[PDB]
């Protein structure tokens, strides 16, 4: 006895769910953290006009580094030493 | 339809009671935020996922320093429910080249520039 | 009990920053210091990068504010010069 | 300390007899105490595979 | 001898006799056996902590299955304490 | 039959060696032994998390037993030791409870001392002098 | 008169702090049992399994034998510690 | 503010009166002096120690063996000092650090007896009905250390 | 797996550290080949490292036997009677050096699961807990409900 029709948690007739004091406290804690986040986000240091262009040089140099890395992609070097070292497989004693 | 949420601007206008509670003077605002991801981007929209990646908060409980400027603040407002924001405090001032290797970010949010690991 | 540690200003996890983890785990019986631990070296590198980023961000914001002040000056004395 | 191995082991893993008086007592609280003692969960040397239970006599 | 027990290395018989002799040489009253603690006396798995009291002072106490075994073990403990070979004795200095 | 497999004996044995201790045909027949061995290896891999979890549970149970012997509850003991700034972990605390009963009694007494100091501070809330054991050694 | 725990069982704990306050000392001498707290030394398969169960306060199941499989699976040379 | 004695007029727990700070600090000093004199006179046998090594806390005593799950970059047979000692204890007294005891208070020495690799550990991943099966064999470096001595000094 | 494998307890051969450390490895037999790509690394090790290793470890006798071999090998014999045979087949000089050093630093005890990461012959200094610890004693040792 005590059947939930169909599947629990999905249908029209779902298993009842009840919030515990633990869950309420957890949600309240998260809400307090977010309220503090609002407070600390409500006090910007610079204005938009003051910040305009203050990181342009660094951002451009970072993208220049990215572009250089992208455009420096080229096959690796090949050396005669690497090819000739394979002869050592038949290196023996005397 | 579920869409991106536009936070009303009045939310981010602190009150004197808020100033007294959280210990921050409206004048002389702090320069840098310490931001830590305390929530998973899973089960959250892809735009929040992308904002978290942009802010470099992929790892949870890993503090990141960010500028307290309007654009960074806009991003932090977008992802404000997944992060904890605190003001970075510099009791001994900004670290110098000499002491750059002895810094430490205490849980209080203070970047102490001398870390001796010895009793006071 | 990480909340009490946070209140006292320590790391919530005792495995975080502090003497218990950041001090050398051992030393030679002769007294010579041991080579730095790999975890401590990585942590020091991470803190150095964090401090360098802090310095960079603060310097950039200060330079931006100074540049904005200078631009406002330029505008003001220009306006005045072509007014006169 | 300073015991021989076998006597020390016997003393450690000896089963003790406890007495509960159920007069005007909640059967649930009596059962909680009795279950702890029977399982041996009141022993620092407790382990489910150590058979460290104790005897409980409820009157 | 590390991890070994005094009477594991030195086999002895009648530890009560040895203890009585040693106490007589040391000018101490003969020990009195006394049942300090007991559990499940009438069962098939009894525990008996028997203590040896000299001048109403505990010199040692030993556990056992029977009273006689507990008394013998208490005599062994007293002998270990007198000879200074207790389990918690100062470790050998290498 | 240009190319044929000649190692199949050893290929089968590499699996059966880990199934020799099973029950029934699972220890003889490769078709069954391979399935059982894969399941056994998966269980072994997943059982390390459970080993750590059960070790911590056992330590907590034993610490609870010892603290109850000394009249304290496990949350009280652990929290008050932390407040005393003693960073003994649960493994060491259980080991002390088992093999150093007097040291564990001392630790429980310290925990109760700090607990009562905290209660006294809360009751006489104010700037009353901090408890002697409640003082926190600062590090820098 | 304050004692953190009763001092009638096991050691008599006495806590202390060094003058610098950076270490906690504990003096816990063991308590001996008073002589007055001591007493003077006193001076078929079915039926078998039932008797054993009554004797050792166990069930009947453990006293039954096990098969050759389990008997030979048991390790007769177990590792020994201490 | 008087309340007649009822089942709920007073807290269930007993009322505790902590010792006054002055006399209690005097007692602290007396006890510390007693233990210090015990150390001076050598009134202790075996000493155990809770020592924080690697990432764990080990309860240790002279002649003990400890298996650290990694290489320590030390030649075998080489002596070391374990510097992070949280607790040092004897039969009659125990000293507790906050959180670490002093170097001048405790000296725990070990010797690198052995460097080995752990027995092969199988890491097996399997998902039903997905052709997802993977196997890896990992051997973890290990070092066995023998704890030679635990020495305390009269510096309380 | 642990249940399909033997196990032992942490231990030392003869209390190897109490008085003095004794290198458990005693013999190292390197079967090598003059010819054969499999033993190229073994040959280079014999030429450039074996002498240095031998002088570094004067308590280990090294027997370098150069005979026709398809799989060069190293047999390590330890004081306790254990023999560990390892293949150095197609291993570079660095790999052979690391393997040999591991054998030198390793005891002769079997590489099987170790039940406990620790081993104490004197686990208790204050007395192993028994049910009567932390239990007060009563006058004249009277059990509960006893009349006299
Ligand atoms: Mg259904």
């Amino acid at each position: 006895r005590g059947r939930i029709p169909g599947r629990q948690w999905i249908g029209k007739h779902r298993r009842p769910r009840f919030v515990s004091l633990r869950a309420k406290q957890n949600m309240i804690r998260r809400l307090e953290i977010e309220a503090e986040n609002h407070y600390w986000l409500s006090m910007p240091y610079m204005t938009r006009e003051q910040e305009r262009g203050h990181a342009a040089v660094r951002r451009r140099e970072a993208f220049e580094a990215i572009k250089a890395a992208a455009t420096s992609k080229f096959p690796p070097h090949r050396f005669i030493a690497d090819q000739l070292d394979h002869l050592n497989v038949t290196k023996k004693w005397s | 339809k579920f869409t991106r949420s536009r936070i009303p601007e009045k939310v981010f206008q602190a009150s004197p009671e808020d100033h007294e509670k959280y210990g921050g003077d409206p004048q002389n605002p702090h320069k840098l935020h310490i931001v830590t991801r305390i929530k998973s981007t899973r089960r959250r929209p892809y735009w929040e996922k992308d904002i978290i990646k942009m802010l470099g908060l992929e790892k949870a409980h890993t503090p990141q320093v960010h500028k307290n400027i309007p654009s960074v603040n806009a991003k932090l407002k977008v992802v404000k429910h997944l992060i904890r924001i605190k003001p970075l405090k510099l009791p001994q001032g900004l670290p110098a080249e000499e002491n750059m290797s002895n810094t430490c970010l205490k849980s209080t949010g203070e970047l102490v520039v001398q870390w001796h690991l010895k009793p006071v | 009990g990480g909340q009490w540690r946070l209140q006292q200003g320590l790391a919530a996890n005792p495995s975080g920053y502090g003497p218990l983890t950041e001090l050398p785990d051992w030393s030679y019986a002769d007294g010579r210091p041991a080579p730095p631990m790999k975890g401590q070296l990585r942590r020091k590198a991470e803190r150095e990068t964090f401090a360098r980023r802090v310095v960079l961000l603060s310097q950039e914001m200060d330079a931006g504010l100074q540049a904005w002040q200078l631009r406002q000056q330029k505008l003001q004395e220009e306006q005045r010069k072509q007014e006169n | 300390s300073s015991f021989s191995r076998a006597p020390q082991q016997w003393a450690t893993f000896a089963r003790i007899w406890y007495l509960l008086d159920g007069k005007m007592q909640p059967p649930g609280k009596l059962a909680a105490m009795a279950s702890i003692r029977l399982q041996g969960l009141h022993k620092p040397v407790y382990h489910a595979l150590s058979d460290c239970g104790d005897h409980v006599v409820i009157m | 001898m590390t991890g070994k027990e005094l009477f594991e290395m030195w086999k002895i018989i009648n530890p009560m006799g040895l203890l009585v002799e040693e106490l007589k040489k040391r000018n101490v009253s003969a020990p009195e056996s006394r049942l300090t603690r007991q559990s499940g006396g009438t069962t098939a798995l009894p525990l008996y902590f028997v203590g040896l009291y000299c001048d109403k002072k505990l010199i040692a106490e030993g556990p056992g299955e029977t009273v006689l075994v507990a008394e013998e073990e208490a005599a062994r403990v007293a002998l270990r304490k007198l000879y200074g070979f207790t389990e918690n004795r100062r470790p050998w200095n290498y | 039959l240009r190319n044929r497999v000649t190692d199949r004996y050893f290929r089968i044995q590499e699996v059966l060696k880990h199934a020799r201790h099973f029950r029934g045909r699972k220890n003889r027949c490769y078709r069954l032994a391979v399935r059982t061995v894969i399941r056994a290896f998966v269980k072994c891999t997943k059982a390390r998390y459970l080993k750590k979890k059960n070790m911590r549970t056992l330590w907590i149970n034993r610490i609870t037993a010892a603290s109850q012997e000394h009249g304290l509850k496990y949350p009280a003991l652990i929290g008050n030791l932390v407040k005393c700034q003693v960073e003994l972990n649960r493994k060491v605390l259980a080991d002390l409870a088992i093999y150093e009963p007097k040291t564990f009694k001392s630790l429980a007494a310290l925990a109760s001392r700090r607990r009562h100091e905290g209660f006294a501070a809360a009751l006489g809330d104010g700037k009353e002098p901090e408890g002697i054991f409640s003082r926190v050694v600062q590090y820098h | 008169t304050y004692s953190p725990l009763p001092d009638d069982y096991n050691c008599n704990v006495e806590l202390a702090l060094t003058s610098d306050g950076r270490t906690i000392v504990c003096y816990h001498p063991s308590v001996d049992i008073p002589y007055e707290h001591t007493k003077p030394i006193p001076r078929e398969e079915g039926p078998m399994i039932e008797q054993l169960s009554k004797m050792f306060f166990t069930t009947k199941h453990r006293w039954y034998p096990h098969g050759r499989y389990h008997r030979c699976r048991k390790n007769l040379n177990p590792p020994k510690d201490r | 503010g008087y309340v007649p004695k009822t089942s709920l007029s007073s807290p269930p727990w007993p009322e505790v009166v902590l010792p006054d700070p002055v006399e209690e600090t005097r007692h602290h000093a007396e006890v510390v002096k007693k233990v210090n004199e015990m150390i001076v006179t050598g009134q202790y046998g075996r000493l155990f120690a809770v020592v924080h090594f690697a990432s764990r806390q080990w309860k240790v005593t002279s002649e003990d063996l400890i298996l650290i799950g990694n290489e320590l970059d030390l030649a075998c047979g080489e002596r070391i000092r374990l510097e992070k000692v949280l607790l040092v204890g004897a039969d009659n007294f125990t000293l507790l650090g906050k959180p670490l005891l002093g170097k001048d208070l405790v000296r725990v020495e070990a010797t690198v007896i052995e460097k080995t690799e752990s027995w092969p550990r199988i890491i097996m991943r399997f998902r039903k009905r997905k052709n997802f099966k993977k196997k890896r064999i990992v051997t973890t470096p290990q070092t066995v250390l023998r704890i030679n001595s635990i020495e305390i000094a009269p510096c309380l | 797996t642990a249940r399909g494998t033997p196990s032992r307890f942490l231990a030392s051969v003869l209390h190897n550290g109490l008085g003095r450390y004794v290198q458990q490895l005693q013999r190292l037999s390197f079967s090598v080949s003059r010819d054969g790509a499999s033993s190229r690394g073994a040959r280079e090790f014999v030429e450039r490292e074996v002498i240095d290793f031998a002088r570094r470890n004067p308590g280990v006798v090294i027997y370098v036997n150069s005979r026709p071999c398809c799989v060069p090998r190293v047999v390590a014999e330890y004081l306790n009677g254990a023999v560990r045979e390892e293949s150095i087949h197609c291993k570079s000089v660095e790999e052979i050096s690391t393997l040999v050093q591991k054998l030198a630093d390793q005891s002769g005890l079997d590489v099987i699961r170790i039940r406990k990461p620790f081993h104490t012959d004197n686990p208790s200094i204050q007395g192993q807990w028994h049910p009567f610890t932390n239990k007060p004693t009563t006058f004249r040792g009277l059990r509960p409900r006893e009349v006299q």
